[PDB]
């Protein structure tokens, strides 16, 4: 997307794929480790 | 992010991405001086200045407060990684101390990202006089030959020139309470480098032999608690006359950085020296601002 970032055509076999992931992917992964901090932050300093 | 077991045992390569990130960071950092020095303006170094002033700075705020909490700087930041960050140091405490009318709308921005640098970090940045007692120093990590085959200036003076030391530092301090002048024509140490300043004090507080009685003349930092209640109380008068200029919500934000500080200072300490600072409060009882 690099050269489609700054050309006109924004159409991509991947279009559908990228939407998807920056409008679920990413926002699941931010409700998801906000939801787990403390299991990844756990690094056996007996937290949890 | 928690690292402290990727970097006792873990990938080659992934510890190759942090490294990457971090001095990825310190590059664009050193980008935007290069930009704001050959022009205070500031199309694609504008879209890296944006990305700066929108991501970087928070990230960078975000990774080195988290560091400090988890206490992780003294595993993740050993061999180049102090000196992507001493790169950092000296960038963002460019933007702290630039006069620009651009550097302003994210000044504030700036203040949180340099006391959260300052938070956490491997090394007592402001003791270089004594900054050969800690072993986890760059300098004696790398030794002789190799601090040579890597740019290292070879003093840590050197590595952080534009910064002044420690104690410049809280000379600076006390002729600025001694000063009292207005925000506007002083806005660089009150916006930046206090809550830094306090950030710092808190990273080396135990290391100063007063907590540490043990390894003294050995100790890195010759911090004093007595230095510590002074800095407290060049802030409170520094406070007040911010109360008398009618202020902002910049003092309020110095205020909420320098929390921890009031917290570490002691009870005896407490009484019949904030109780002033409520009754300075309420005689100027007209302000938002809502100390402690």
């Amino acid at each position: 997307f690099d050269g489609g970032s700054r050309g006109k055509g924004e159409h991509f076999p991947y279009e559908q794929e990228i939407k998807f992931f920056a409008k679920v992917v990413l926002p699941l992964i931010d409700q998801y480790f906000k939801n787990h901090r403390l299991y990844f932050l756990s690094a056996a300093s007996r937290p949890l | 992010l928690d690292a402290r077991t990727v970097m006792k045992t873990g990938l080659e390569s992934v510890k190759s991405a942090l490294r990457a990130f971090l001095d990825n960071a310190a590059e664009d950092l050193e980008k935007t001086m290069e930009n704001l020095k050959q022009g205070q303006f500031t199309k694609g170094v504008t879209q890296i200045i944006n990305y700066t002033t929108v991501a970087l700075l928070p990230m960078l705020s975000s990774l080195f407060e988290h560091i400090g909490q988890h206490q992780f700087g003294e595993d993740l930041i050993l061999e180049d990684v102090q000196v992507s960050c001493y790169r950092i140091l000296t960038s963002l405490y460019a933007l702290g101390t630039s006069k620009s009318i651009y550097v302003e709308r994210q000044r504030s921005a700036l203040g949180e990202c340099l006391a959260a640098f300052a938070g956490a970090f491997p090394v007592a940045f402001l003791e270089t006089h004594l900054d050969k007692h800690n072993i986890y120093s760059i300098y004696n990590t790398k030794s002789s030959r190799e601090r040579a085959a890597l740019s290292l200036p070879t003093n840590v003076e050197d590595v952080c020139p534009n910064i002044p030391s420690l104690e410049k530092l809280m000379e600076e301090i006390v002729e600025l309470a001694e000063s009292g002048i207005r925000y506007t024509q002083m806005p660089h140490v009150m916006e930046v480098i206090l809550p830094m300043l306090c950030s710092y004090m808190s990273r080396w507080w135990e290391h100063g032999p007063e907590n540490n009685p043990e390894r003294a003349e050995m100790c890195c930092t010759a911090l004093n608690s007595e230095h510590m209640n002074t800095l407290l109380g060049n802030i409170l008068k520094i406070i007040y006359n911010n109360l008398g200029i009618d202020e902002g919500a910049w003092m309020k934000r110095l205020a909420v950085f320098s929390q921890p500080i009031i917290n570490k200072v002691k009870p005896q300490l407490l009484k019949t020296h904030f109780l002033p600072l409520m009754e300075k409060l309420k005689k100027k009882a007209a302000t938002v601002v809502s100390e402690e």
